[PDB]
């Protein structure tokens, strides 16, 4: 989740 | 004055988003983890490929070395942690407790505790050796970004999109102090200073913060970056000069002077948001890895 927005 | 960043190696591999780099403490690797489930491992100084770690049934946020650089620790949108042994690839545990993504994860100096964040806003102690949950903290009101231990690992500090970052006494859970400033943006990155006297906090508002948290008063401010949607990681530089390290999402890298907090150098090439950066233990060398449009890591150096 760290690499979505 | 001034650093001499420069680029190295750009290392490719990840199928998907990078999601974090890390440094191994004895500075031989670079571990990074991915949106695409897996850590991969590479050498610190010339970005040679080692081996890929899997086992994460989604993908990880995530990843942090013990101590002795012998360990790692990932946190998964499977809602586990893993503890991994690095030379042989196993899984050794199998950390399972969190109701919702695991974001953010760190060891402890002594490597036998792991603290955890998560998207059901609870901080959890883990130990190493059990794999089992020691303590969870109802740390946040949304949820937890970042997690990190002191230099005894006698404090953690926390923070969240709830705009809070707190301190936590390790050994009770209990809250020890509550800092936010004037405006209330959410706190994406919190991390401890090498001397454990300052907390470097990152909010969604385009700004980074130098905290005196026992004074509970900010020191310093950097900015120029640009960080609204997304938890980048901030780093203290150390080896050379004393600067500040930060990724932006305007796929740069910035590099703050720590003490006048004036921009140093830009570092640039990814071709998307650049969301982690590392400053090497002994070397001027700085990791940082970009999300979906680039799935790179680059090695640049002074």
């Amino acid at each position: 989740m760290r690499t979505e927005p | 004055v001034k650093p001499n960043y420069a680029l190295k190696f750009t290392l490719a591999g990840h199928t998907k988003a990078v999601s974090s780099v890390k440094f191994s403490p004895n500075g031989e690797w670079l571990a990074s983890s991915s949106a695409d489930k897996l850590i991969k491992i590479w050498g610190a100084y010339d970005g040679k490929f080692e081996k890929t770690i899997s086992g994460h049934k989604l993908g990880i946020s995530d990843v942090a070395w013990s101590s002795d650089s012998n360990l790692l620790v990932s946190a998964s949108d499977d809602k586990t942690l893993k503890i991994w042994d690095v030379s042989s690839g196993k899984c050794l545990k199998t950390l399972k407790g969190h109701s919702n993504y695991v974001f953010c994860c760190n060891f402890n100096p002594q490597s036998n505790l792991i603290v955890s964040g998560s998207f059901d806003e609870s901080v959890r102690i883990w130990d190493v050796k059990t794999g089992k949950c020691l303590k969870t903290l109802p740390a946040h009101s949304d949820p937890v970004s970042a997690v990190h231990f002191n230099r005894d690992g006698s404090l953690i500090v926390s923070s969240s999109y709830d705009g809070l970052c707190r301190i936590w006494d390790t050994a009770s859970g209990q809250c020890l102090k509550t800092l936010i400033d004037d405006d209330n943006p959410p706190v994406s990155f919190v991390k401890f200073s090498p001397n454990g006297k300052y907390i470097l906090a990152a909010t969604l508002d385009n700004t980074l913060k130098l905290w005196d948290y026992s004074k509970g008063k900010c020191l310093k401010t950097y900015t120029g970056h640009k960080n609204e949607k997304y938890c980048i990681f901030a780093n203290f530089s150390v080896t050379g000069g004393k600067w500040i390290v930060s990724g932006s999402e305007d796929n740069l890298v910035y590099i703050w002077n720590l003490q006048t907090k004036e921009i140093v150098q830009k570092l640039q090439g990814h071709t998307d948001v650049v969301i982690s950066t590392a400053c090497h233990p002994t070397e001027n060398i700085i990791a940082s890895a970009a999300l979906e449009n680039d799935k790179t890591i680059k090695l640049w150096k002074s």
